């Protein structure tokens, strides 16, 4: 039993930390939460402080808005009965506008009406949170390398649910609020296009979501590796090399020729993962707006 | 048409990606060298970037990448072969010169500093309201080494603050002195701390702290490359 | 061919096989007897490849394919040219494989490492040998595998997927791309981070951990620290290709209907089967 640093053998606790006061506003940070020896055997014990200001709560208002429009009608579906409602949990879908009504906002509550609503209270707690990511790492004199990631994802989400069906002409084209029709839609997405596996920016986003696994297994595994030399402290072997980011460097290096630094990985990292969702974006906003069918485009490229 | 100007697009886009990221990799170990310190002939197909400046924070000054690249240090190793490409052989014990998996750098003699500017890591002995929460508490354990033989007793935890974590246990020997032994290699058990990467006489060699209350980077370097180095060197002295 | 820092650590041992004999560098590569090995396993099915690639007549590699033995065949061996060629390049491939995680076990131990890096890449290799091998046995066939050409194991995935349906109701195969995608979240989020602390405002200083941790319990009231990060990006990960190699082990072996169907046992419940209104009722 050499020991492997994925579990913590003792945990050490002191008063709850408050964090760095920076530009941040201290008025909106909630108290620290509890403290989880569940978590604790893993990562931080520490629960919270939160920071809550105006945006804040918006965008938790209207995520929460978001959730009971479609909870409402799922038990609407369930005809108010608990027992249908755990039962068919996974087979209630909001689904959008049908295609007669195009882009108006003229659809019947029962029939599209709510479906544009819980995608209102949607649009604004992304966009708001979005906000909110630039706002905290400004406060705190940090780049906004989070808020431009998150850029990334909400570009496959809007092109999803928003831009997409706008270039279309309706909101038939968007994705239903359920756990199995999303998946229905998805499938339903790729057969009405030709197969998917036709449009190359579906194969890069692949390459990207493997690639994501393969860097952060790669990393994460070697930030172990090093980690009985204190390699975890990034931000110090950034500023100052120790032998933890030597040794690092230096097995990728002996094993495939050639390696990264320590800030260098993460910008990898960044990358890798940020490609996911912009790649992907592209090939579901070119679906169907430009290409009918993935299959037939591949038979001329052109 | 759009889509294969868009695909186009890409690749040209990828591989002045793939440009910058190879390149911003290189502010660290460059240029190359031969085995003897001399500027490689072949750097490779990717120019050095433009260099960077982070700036430290408590006045502790600067860092620019690509600089002047040195160990600031000896390195007791020497050929053991008439060409390029072999391994170079410890002139000494290896253990006590620094080198292989006992390897250390000249990181900075400060200790690293948490966002207020306080030492990162104490001794809990010297951390305020710092207790253990869960697990064997290690303190006051015997540590065996992998000999099997017992080395000295735990007599501390030394805690990062900022992050609320076991760095180190401070371990007391025959003679009465301590030594820092890295937390991620020990193993804590109900009666007994056990360390694989020593053995019983490798403990009094764990190179020592300046004072009793701080630890510099450089003193972290040469601690956990000391006791790493004893997976390989230790080796005959281990049942 | 070296880099500033790398003599020192250049020294003898750590080999597993062979004392001394490969333990040497070619340019940046260190070479195990591993090394040697995975060099003989790789070229040989690069040979294999290049040649299964004549008798099947092309050289263009959007189209170089090359196919297990048919079913007909079951578990047996197959001429070169129908399948055979496959069945040695696919123990080349493990050959390869195998030897490249060895040889990471070398440099770890010259190193004074540990072995997190190779562990972790053993999980591909199972899920490698999840699809051409244990997945193969366990349903009579090597035709089953998927075939090795870069168009052509596309092919393989829909063909193999559609068998069941939408693939997408496969249980296993949604906690698997759960795993993906948290993956891919933790993987932008910790880049971003770290990211963002070496690279402040502009005219600012470096920022720390704390900074790190100050961020996310700001933004949503946790931050799981540098440590934590580690272990999870490792855990979801190796989380995602565990689930995938299971998803795919019990496909075709221990469940082969539908996977949509698979859901009834949940309705079809005795406390609530009956019940009317909902979807299933
Ligand atoms: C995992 C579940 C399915 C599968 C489903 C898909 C799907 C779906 C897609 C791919 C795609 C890819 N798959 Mg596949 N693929 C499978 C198993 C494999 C195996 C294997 C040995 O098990 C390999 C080597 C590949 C390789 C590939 C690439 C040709 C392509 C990019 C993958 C990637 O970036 O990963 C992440 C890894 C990295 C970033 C590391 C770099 C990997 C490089 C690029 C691998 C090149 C391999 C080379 C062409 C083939 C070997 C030739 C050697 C000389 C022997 N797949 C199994 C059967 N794969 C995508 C594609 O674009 O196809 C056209 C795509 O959409
Ligand atoms: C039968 C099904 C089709 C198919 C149809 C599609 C379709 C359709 C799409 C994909 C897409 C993708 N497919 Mg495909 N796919 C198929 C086969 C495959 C296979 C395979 C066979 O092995 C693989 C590996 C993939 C893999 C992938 C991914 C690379 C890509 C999605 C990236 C992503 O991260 O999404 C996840 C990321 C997001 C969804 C963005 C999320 C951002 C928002 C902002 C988050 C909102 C959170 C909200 C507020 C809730 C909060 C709750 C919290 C707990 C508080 N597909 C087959 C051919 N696939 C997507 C794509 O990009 O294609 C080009 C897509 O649209
Ligand atoms: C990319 C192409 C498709 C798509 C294809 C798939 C496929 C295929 C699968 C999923 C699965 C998931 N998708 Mg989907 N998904 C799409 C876009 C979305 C969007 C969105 C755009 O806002 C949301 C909110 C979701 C939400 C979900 C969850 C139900 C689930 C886990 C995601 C995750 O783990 O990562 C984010 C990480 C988090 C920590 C946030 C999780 C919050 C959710 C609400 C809780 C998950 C557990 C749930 C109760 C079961 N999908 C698009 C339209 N998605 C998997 C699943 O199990 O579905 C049944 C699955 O197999
Ligand atoms: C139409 C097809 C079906 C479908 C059918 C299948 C099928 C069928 C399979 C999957 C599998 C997967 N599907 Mg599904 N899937 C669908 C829809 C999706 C969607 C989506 C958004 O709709 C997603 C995200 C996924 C996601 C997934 C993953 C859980 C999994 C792929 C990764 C994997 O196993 O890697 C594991 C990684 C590997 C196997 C790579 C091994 C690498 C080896 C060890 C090293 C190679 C080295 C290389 C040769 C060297 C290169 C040389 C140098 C680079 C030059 N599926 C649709 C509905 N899906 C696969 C799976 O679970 O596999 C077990 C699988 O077989
Ligand atoms: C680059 C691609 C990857 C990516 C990146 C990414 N995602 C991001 C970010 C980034 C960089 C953020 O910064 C942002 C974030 O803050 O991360 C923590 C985020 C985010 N990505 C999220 C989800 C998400 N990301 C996904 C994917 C991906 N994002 C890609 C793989 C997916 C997928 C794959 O489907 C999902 C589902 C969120 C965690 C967050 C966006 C937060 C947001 O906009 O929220 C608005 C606020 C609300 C909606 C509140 C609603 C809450 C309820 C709906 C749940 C109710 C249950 C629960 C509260 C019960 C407990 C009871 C209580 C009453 C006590
Ligand atoms: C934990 C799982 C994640 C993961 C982890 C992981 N992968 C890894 C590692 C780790 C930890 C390494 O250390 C190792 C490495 O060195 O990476 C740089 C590696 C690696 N994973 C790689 C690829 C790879 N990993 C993948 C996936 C994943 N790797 C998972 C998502 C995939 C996917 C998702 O498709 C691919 C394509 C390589 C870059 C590298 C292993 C290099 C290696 O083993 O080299 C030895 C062999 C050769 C050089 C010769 C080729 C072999 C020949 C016999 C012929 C070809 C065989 C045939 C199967 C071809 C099929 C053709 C395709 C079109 C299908
Ligand atoms: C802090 O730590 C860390 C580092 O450093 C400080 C690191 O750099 C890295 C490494 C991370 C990167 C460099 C980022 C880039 C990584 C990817 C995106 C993964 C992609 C991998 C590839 C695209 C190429 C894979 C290359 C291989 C497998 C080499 C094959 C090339 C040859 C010519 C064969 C090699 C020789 C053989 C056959 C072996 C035996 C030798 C003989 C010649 C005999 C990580 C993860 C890390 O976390
Ligand atoms: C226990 O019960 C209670 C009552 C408490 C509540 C329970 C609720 C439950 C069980 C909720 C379950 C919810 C589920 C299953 C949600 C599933 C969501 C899924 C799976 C996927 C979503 C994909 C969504 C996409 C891609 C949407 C994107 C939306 C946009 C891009 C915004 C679109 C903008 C529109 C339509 C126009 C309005 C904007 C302007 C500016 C006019
Ligand atoms: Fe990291």
């Amino acid at each position: 039993a050499e020991y492997q640093n994925i579990f913590s053998q003792v945990q050490v606790r002191g008063p709850a930390d408050l964090g760095m006061t920076e530009d941040v506003n201290l008025a909106n940070r909630s108290g620290v939460g509890p403290f989880s020896t569940l978590l604790g055997w893993f990562g931080n014990a520490q629960l919270g402080p939160i920071y809550l200001g105006s945006l804040g709560v918006l965008s938790l208002f209207s995520g929460l808005m978001w959730f009971f429009t479609i909870g409402i009608w799922f038990w609407y579906q369930a005809g108010w009965n608990p027992a249908v409602f755990l039962r068919d949990l996974f087979f209630f879908s909001l689904e959008p506008p049908a295609p007669e009504y195009g882009l108006s906002f003229a659809a019947p509550l029962k029939e599209g009406g709510l479906w544009l609503i819980a995608s209102f209270f949607m649009f604004v707690a992304v966009w708001s949170w979005w906000g909110r990511t630039y706002l905290r790492a400004q406060a705190l004199g940090m780049g906004k390398h989070t808020a431009w990631a998150f850029l990334s994802a909400i570009w496959l989400w809007m092109v999803l649910g928003f831009i997409r069906p706008i270039l279309m002409g309706s909101w038939s084209e968007a994705v239903p609020y359920g756990i199995f029709s999303h998946l229905d839609w998805t499938n339903n997405f790729s057969l009405v296009h030709g197969n998917l596996f036709y449009n190359p920016f579906h194969g890069l986003s692949i390459a990207f979501l493997y690639g994501s696994a393969l860097l952060f297994a790669m990393h994460g595994a070697t930030i172990l590796a090093v980690s009985r030399f204190g390699g975890e402290r990034e931000l110090e072997q950034i500023a100052d090399r120790g032998t933890a980011a030597e040794r690092a460097a230096l097995f990728w290096r002996w094993t495939m020729g050639f390696n990264a630094t320590m800030e260098g990985q993460h910008r990898w990292a960044i990358w890798m993962a940020v490609l996911v969702t912009l790649t992907g974006g592209i090939g579901i906003l070119l679906s169907g707006t430009v290409v009918d069918n993935w299959y037939v485009w591949g038979q001329n490229h052109g | 048409d759009l889509a294969s100007l868009a695909i186009y697009s890409f690749w040209i886009f990828l591989a002045g990606l793939i440009y910058y990221l190879q390149t911003e990799n290189m502010r660290e170990g460059y240029p190359l060298e031969n085995e003897d310190g001399t500027p490689a002939a072949n750097q490779g197909p990717f120019p050095l970037p433009k260099p960077k400046t982070f700036i430290l924070p408590h006045g502790r000054g600067t860092l620019t990448v690509p600089g002047p690249e040195s160990e600031d240090r000896p390195i007791a190793l020497a050929r053991t072969a008439v060409s390029e490409g072999f391994p170079h052989a410890p002139t000494g014990d290896p253990m006590k010169d620094g080198v292989g998996p006992a390897s250390w750098v000249a990181r900075r003699d400060l200790p690293e500093l948490d966002g207020h500017g306080h030492n990162k890591i104490k001794p809990m002995k010297a951390a305020a309201g710092f207790h253990v929460s869960a697990g064997k508490n290690p303190i006051g354990l015997p540590v065996r080494g992998c000999d099997l033989e017992i080395a000295g007793k735990v007599v501390d935890i030394w805690v990062d603050i900022p992050e609320q974590m076991a760095r180190f246990l401070e371990v007391e020997l025959k003679d009465g002195s301590t030594r820092l032994l890295p937390m991620q290699m020990v193993k804590v058990q109900s009666n007994r701390v056990h360390v694989n990467a020593l053995s019983s006489d490798l403990f009094a060699g764990i190179p020592t702290i300046k004072s009793p209350t701080e630890v510099t980077l450089l003193e972290e370097d040469k601690i956990c490359g000391y006791v790493a180095g004893g997976l390989m060197y230790a080796a005959p002295k281990r049942k | 061919a070296l880099l500033s820092f790398e003599r020192k650590y250049r020294v003898p041992g750590g080999t597993l096989v062979g004392g001394n004999l490969f333990d040497f560098w070619v340019g940046p590569f260190y070479v195990g007897f591993f090394g040697v090995a995975t060099f003989f396993f790789a070229a040989l099915g690069i040979i294999l490849i290049a040649w299964s690639a004549v008798l099947q007549g092309t050289w263009n590699p959007q189209l170089i394919s090359v196919y297990p033995p048919a079913l007909e065949y079951g578990l047996g061996g197959a001429p070169l040219a129908k399948g055979g060629l496959w069945q040695i390049i696919t123990i080349c491939a493990t050959g390869a494989f195998v030897s490249w995680a060895l040889r990471e076990v070398e440099i770890c131990r010259k190193l004074g490492i540990g072995y997190h890096i190779p562990f972790a890449f053993a999980f591909a290799i199972l899920a490698y040998l999840t699809l051409v091998l244990f997945r193969p046995v366990m349903m009579g066939a090597w035709g089953y595998a998927f075939p090795y050409g870069i168009w052509t194991h596309l092919d393989w995935v829909s063909n193999t997927g559609y068998t069941y349906g939408n693939f997408h109701y496969n249980p296993a195969h949604m906690i698997a791309i759960s795993f993906f995608f948290t993956n891919a979240l933790a993987l932008a989020l910790h880049g971003a981070l770290v990211l963002s602390a070496a690279n402040p405002e502009k005219g600012k200083e470096m920022r720390t951990p704390d900074h790190e941790d100050t961020f996310f319990r700001d933004l949503v009231g946790y931050s799981i620290g540098t440590l934590g990060i580690h272990r999870l990006g490792l855990l979801l990960s190796l989380s995602a290709v565990f689930f995938s190699a299971l998803c795919m082990i019990i496909t075709g072996t221990i469940w082969f209907d539908q996977w949509v169907d698979w859901w009834q046992w949940w309705v079809k419940l005795p406390w609530w089967a009956n019940i009317p209104g909902g979807i299933n009722g």
